[PDB]
């Protein structure tokens, strides 16, 4: 979670991306839009002689 | 009290073309810079809208059937339109709700109402005073009432073109009147101007009753008692249809344009390509 | 025994550290007790939502 900088209409509560995934959420207690980011996925490969 | 006004000129049910206006935000979900197709109730493009006129030549407060949510537009400069009454039968037997800006505040009373068959506010000319109006002669079994914040409500008379356009969408979804509102400051001479508007929601009212009928609420501007005069006023009533629409959202997450799939074969293509 | 080359074998994972847990502030107590302990219960024909 980071702060979200996209402009947000007051009635707009959840911010969602192309796939309709919430990339931005409004905190209930502090109506701060928050950028939502994925958690660091990748593949483990082994180089070897 | 509860006056009924005689020999009102018939509205004649004049019809006009609809336009790209009548669009509202489907949901609070924020989508930006994205093309989205959605099924919902909307105002079809170029559809027929019934113009009901309270200019003064005619006064009409007809019971208008509430079908699947209505798009209301009021083109006015003196804020002559005051509110609306939504009810199934409105014969004092069934539940009805009154949403107006009566004197200074937004009032929404869901109560069984002795609906005056001619409900009209009484506004004094050159005094700018609302004489008490009996919107309901009495009230009994009042279920839901909400008084909003007080506001300065302009009731004086201004001569000109209708400088203001108040547009509302009333959707009776489940037992909820969902009202999506907007305003346009452009003044039009005598026509509902062509254009698109995006209606932000205001109230998700939980009335929980069936609404089959509704009547807008006008006001009197009689320069003399019992004369029953009115100023220039006009408005448009459009029904909504369950057709899918194609909406473009800018980077600001604001509705910028839309396309009705069913309207035109090229529009159908635009939908199927999901491109403009 | 493995001959020379590159080989993809695993999928890296980042685990969540903790939880944010944000709800609204409503603290009023619900009347479900009142509904359940309603002194009189209407008939099934007069069942009330
Ligand atoms: C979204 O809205 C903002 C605010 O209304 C727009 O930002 C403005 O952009 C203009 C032109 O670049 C500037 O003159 C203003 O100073 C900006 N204001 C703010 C508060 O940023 C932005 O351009 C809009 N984006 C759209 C319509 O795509
Ligand atoms: C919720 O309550 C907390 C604790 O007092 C407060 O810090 C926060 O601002 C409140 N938020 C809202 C939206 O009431
Ligand atoms: C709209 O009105 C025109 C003429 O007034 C009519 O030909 C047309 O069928 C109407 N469309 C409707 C009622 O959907
Ligand atoms: C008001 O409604 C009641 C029943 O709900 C009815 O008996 C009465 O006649 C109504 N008032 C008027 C003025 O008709
Ligand atoms: C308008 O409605 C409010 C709320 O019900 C009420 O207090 C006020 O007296 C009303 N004014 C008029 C002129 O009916
Ligand atoms: C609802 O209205 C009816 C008459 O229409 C009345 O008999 C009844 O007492 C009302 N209910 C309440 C809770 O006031
Ligand atoms: C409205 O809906 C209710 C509930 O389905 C139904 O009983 C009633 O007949 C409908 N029409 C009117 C005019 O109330």
């Amino acid at each position: 979670l980071t702060p979200s900088s996209k402009r947000f209409q007051p009635f707009q509560q959840f911010g969602r991306d192309v796939s309709d995934f919430t990339d931005s959420v409004r905190d209930p207690k502090t109506s701060e839009i928050l950028d939502i980011s994925p958690c660091s996925f990748g593949g483990v490969s082994v180089i070897t002689p | 009290k509860c006056l009924d006004f005689d020999d009102r000129t018939p509205p004649a049910n004049t019809q006009f073309l609809s336009s790209h206006r009548g669009v509202y935000y489907p949901d609070d979900i924020f989508r930006s810079n994205v093309l989205h197709l959605v099924q919902d109730h909307f105002l079809p493009f170029d559809s027929n809208v019934t113009r009901f006129i309270t200019f003064g030549l005619n006064f009409d407060n007809p019971i208008i059937p509430f079908k699947d949510g209505i798009y209301f537009a009021a083109t006015e400069k003196s804020n002559v339109i005051r509110g609306w009454v939504f009810g199934s039968t409105m014969n004092n037997k069934s539940q009805s709700v009154i949403i107006m800006n009566n004197s200074t505040n937004l009032v929404i009373r869901a109560c069984n109402f002795e609906l005056c068959d001619n409900p009209f506010f009484v506004v004094l000319k050159s005094n700018n005073t609302q004489i008490p109006s009996y919107i309901f002669n009495n009230a009994f079994n009042c279920t839901f009432e909400y008084v909003s914040k007080d506001f300065n409500l302009d009731l004086g008379e201004k001569p000109g073109n209708f400088k203001d356009l108040r547009e509302f969408v009333f959707r009776n979804k489940d037992g909820f009147l969902h009202v999506y509102s907007g305003y346009q400051p452009i003044s039009a001479a005598s026509g509902l101007p062509t254009g698109f508007n995006a209606l932000k929601p205001i109230f998700k009212l939980p009335l929980g009753i069936n609404i089959t009928n509704f009547r807008t609420l006008l006001t009197a501007f009689p320069p003399r008692p019992d004369y029953w005069g009115t100023s220039a006023a006009a408005y448009f009533v459009g029904y909504l249809k369950p057709t899918t629409f194609m909406l473009k959202y800018d980077e600001n997450g604001t509705i910028t344009d839309a396309v009705d799939c069913s309207q035109n074969p090229l529009a159908e293509l635009k939908c199927s390509v999901k491109s403009f | 025994e493995i001959d020379k080359g590159i080989y993809q074998t695993s999928n890296f994972r980042v685990a969540p550290s903790k939880e944010v847990v944000r709800f609204p502030n409503i603290t009023n107590l619900c009347p479900f007790g009142e509904v359940f302990n309603a002194t009189t219960f209407p008939s099934v024909y007069a069942w009330e939502r």
